């Protein structure tokens, strides 16, 4: 439950055991965990956005989304847990949602990976894009994984060429991608399903070339010393929208999105509406081009 | 200048391992092999025009040391190196990567230099051949390493609904982003013998499963029974197999040997 | 008219087996169901317009008994029962097989029909729902019924180019030739519950590896573990489920439940 | 070595131990080898399919194709070994060439499954007919094959779906493609890899539905009546030319492509050439819809 330092706001939760008026302290419970938030570092973020009780893909397909129908498998090999798609609609609207899927519990998290996906899941995870792009529909993606599976069966199955497959296919995909870090965007196995041409990321959530650990225990020689490694490279939100790289940065409740999903949905289900319409103004022939575009300016050079 | 093999110790005269591309003649082991020479070994006589040159980096978020670990070992701009020219009077692009360069890490410069390539290649309608050696993204760079895959093989994609061959050549060793970018979406994807090839290292790779990892695992000659190699050439006749291969998926008459 | 459960044994009232769509209520075991019965329980009231019915069989060959083998037990042409028609006012093309006929045998007239299906959904524009039950192909017509394969899968393929969904209902069983041809190459590959679906029959593919077959195998949650399946709907649910589907991908308004 | 009824031609070997004239005795072989063939039955035919001494793929890849670079693997499982590709030229022409690949001896037979592949194998047929199209090149394809590796990692690896998917993508194949049945044209796991533009049929060779002892041992309810499926079916050459089922039937030398298979490749190689010529007068368009078109006559509704 509770993270680290959020602890004197689990204490303050005992206001429920609770004149009788004063049931209203809990203005102070909103500040504290209001300057709590306000100055966290880099490495304190990536907390959060790992965060045990952060919404995953599922909960917002259900908090979202309504008529949502999951699509399984890849048509040749298995259908991977840590890949969660599907076909529902979004005010009327039908969409094509794929995500990862971590789990709260553990036993979850292991029938999944650990929403780490298998070159299977990739395959499936296209296989799904392509079945939108058929069908005149919208893709919307939402990214939050510690990357791709790192494996004997994964790398004897093609992981490299699951994943570069899939930057490829979707650059060319013909209608509008929108792609949510929800979570952890964890290297190219996040990457593998966020080539999109609204490219959003939730207040605490992440998204790097690398973990920090690695990062860190390799130009460190140190493990623990990750969160140096963090706010080194800078993937935390703002670190990022500072150089073009992210569209815009949707807002979490106050003091963290697992506070109050109901909320979060809203505002995220809201940005989606944005851009996924803002969109539609566009020729395909244009979308794309648009797309090839923005990708070609990605970098310095 | 007479240097020592590998894995195999047989003493060899530098001139030898020329006419022999870095190839132990012995054990016939591959050898590290100059990002601008390979290039050259591939190319015709004089064709060589440099692209991308007008290309360096820079630091845009002061990492550790960063500036300074970014030369002089390599006379060099960046990890990859464009090259227009041709082979066997073919007009062919070509791109190799310096595994010297902290590892032929790919960021920025690297991704920019291959669209390049991809560009060139593209208005002149031409083949386009990739030598592949790194070892993963430019921390030093973080997502814009990342966003590199993601360009790459978007660009990638335009020279092939063109109809342009593109040929991905694999060498020991190409492991995570370029690995799993467009250093495997080749129309063809070659292997020189015995690489080390995949997404994740064996290191990382193993402390995971927490035991032995397979034989051969990631070697060119595991990965082509897996599948995802189309074939293994060696060095040496690795030109004329280039513009053999090359030569009949554009049509045109076969090189003279 | 007190049928027996084939696997359960609770008996049953046959005007019971109507509103639950020839299944098992104690067991939600599906049970054969009737072609033209089944595109009835889909299509709505009234709609249901039969096409291909002008088509009818012949033994070209002089096959062993062929012509008396060849109507009184199904008072139908061929296995399969193309049926124009709508989907809670969705305008909306079916098929189904008749596994009495012979085992749903795939040959000539099947595969006739089954292209009306994909002609009429292609002028029309709309989608094509096929539900399948067989045992392989017609031996009687021999490589005429092969031919069905590369022929309906063919078509299949104007089908989608064009955009129009087309949704392939694995029904038990689904075996060898129409398994492997368009009974597999749904937009959406659907299953009913406890199917049996593969392309060799277990028997011959026991009598080959010479042991026990794997448990579950061939059967509706095998094979959406292995992903060849989509998902896996139960019949009653099935009618508005297509519809569910179908009108996401037509991008027309959800039925009226 | 010879097969069964060839016997007296292969007692009349005995020349080679051979006035001195007469070693033109065989004037005689050439005659008995030329009656013993005149009157096959159907069932006897299949067995010189299945000839033990029949030229297989890579035999006339080499006979008759130069400069020919085998492709491997799928991309995503393995390299099925009952599967041979690759890119050569035909007099100069690029080529795409595709067939199935038994193997001599015991042992060849065993590392390629005696030609029967995998789902994983006509994945790898598919990429490569598809690298055809893409490098505007022809796709020459040789079926011979007892049919489609029936297992459980095959059913597992989607055997059906593999097979269904080449049936489709085939027809819509941009470029001409000539097939030729030069052994045991089988099941659908030979049609997996014969939708094509030509369809010829060596003189010998055969083509069902179903292999003879299978459908013998169902309608028969014996195995060994197999001979008397074959001749009811109609899986000879002629039997089926007589409707519209196949283009052109070529012929093998005296008694058998395996009593010369340097003349064999010639009638073959001549014959491909011929149709991938009086092909080439078409538009893609018009070649598409003629192969289209020439779908959906086979059979008689
Ligand atoms: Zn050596
Ligand atoms: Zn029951």
């Amino acid at each position: 439950n509770f993270l680290d330092f959020e602890q004197p706001i689990a204490e303050l939760e005992a206001k429920i055991d609770s004149d009788e008026e004063v049931h209203r302290l809990r203005e102070k419970s909103v500040e504290l965990t209001r300057k709590i938030f306000a100055d966290l570092g880099a490495w304190q973020i990536a907390q959060l956005a790992r965060h045990p009780q952060r919404p995953y893909t599922l909960d917002y397909v259900r908090l979202a989304f309504d008529e949502f129908d999951e699509l399984a498998g890849d048509r040749a090999y298995a259908d991977d847990k840590a890949i969660v798609g599907g076909i529902a609609r979004l005010d009327g609207r039908p969409v094509m949602i794929i995500g990862h899927q971590k789990g709260r519990e553990t036993k979850e998290k292991i029938r999944r990976n650990f929403g780490m996906p298998a070159p299977e899941g990739y395959r499936k995870a296209l296989r799904l894009m392509q079945m939108a792009e058929r069908f005149k529909m919208p893709i919307i993606t939402f990214i939050d994984t510690p990357g791709a599976y790192p494996g004997v069966g994964a790398e004897e199955r093609g992981q490299s060429e699951a994943i570069a497959r899939n930057l490829r296919e979707m650059s060319r995909l013909g209608v509008p991608v929108v792609c949510t870090v929800i979570g952890e965007g964890g290297s190219g196995g996040a990457l593998a399903i966020g080539v999109g041409d609204k490219v959003n990321m939730l207040q605490y959530s992440t998204y790097s070339v690398i973990s920090p650990e690695g990062c860190a225990s390799i130009l460190w020689k140190s493990a623990d010393k990750a969160p140096l490694a963090a706010e080194a490279m800078g993937i935390i939100r703002p670190r990022l929208k500072e150089l073009k790289l992210i569209d815009s940065i949707i807002p979490e409740p106050l003091g963290g999105a697992h506070r109050n999903p109901e909320a979060m949905a809203a505002s995220l289900k809201a940005q989606l509406l944005a851009d996924l319409a803002d969109l539609d103004v566009l020729s395909t022939e244009d979308l794309k081009n648009r797309r090839y575009q923005r990708l070609m300016s990605y970098g310095y050079a | 200048v007479w240097t020592k093999c590998d894995s195999c110790g047989q003493v060899l005269y530098r001139a030898e391992l020329e006419r022999n591309l870095e190839v132990c003649p012995k054990c016939d082991h591959h050898m590290r092999m100059t990002a601008r020479n390979r290039l050259h070994s591939l190319l015709d006589e004089g064709s060589l025009v440099e692209l991308g040159s007008e290309l360096e980096p820079k630091d845009v978020l002061k990492f550790r040391d960063s500036k300074k670990y970014k030369q002089k070992e390599t006379g060099e701009k960046d990890a990859l190196v464009v090259m227009k020219g041709t082979l066997y009077g073919m007009p062919v692009v070509a791109a190799a990567f310096e595994f010297a360069f902290m590892g032929g890490s790919m960021g920025s410069v690297v991704g920019a230099r291959f669209v390049r390539a991809v560009e060139q290649a593209l208005e002149d309608n031409c083949p386009l051949i990739c030598f592949s050696a790194s070892g993963g993204a430019r921390m030093q760079e973080a997502l814009m390493s990342l966003m590199q895959m993601a360009k790459t093989s978007a660009a990638l994609a335009k020279m092939q609904e063109r109809g342009l061959p593109y040929i991905s050549v694999l060498t020991d060793p190409t492991m995570g982003g370029v690995s799993a970018s467009f250093a495997m979406l080749g129309d063809l994807n070659i292997a020189e013998p015995k690489a080390l090839i995949g997404f994740a290292g064996p290191r990382v790779i193993e402390q995971t499963v927490r035991e032995k990892l397979p034989p051969g695992f990631q070697r060119s000659e595991f990965l082509i029974e897996k599948g995802a190699i189309d074939m293994i050439v060696r060095r040496p006749e690795m030109r004329l197999k280039l513009a053999s291969i090359l030569a009949k998926l554009m049509n045109l008459p076969a090189p003279n040997p």
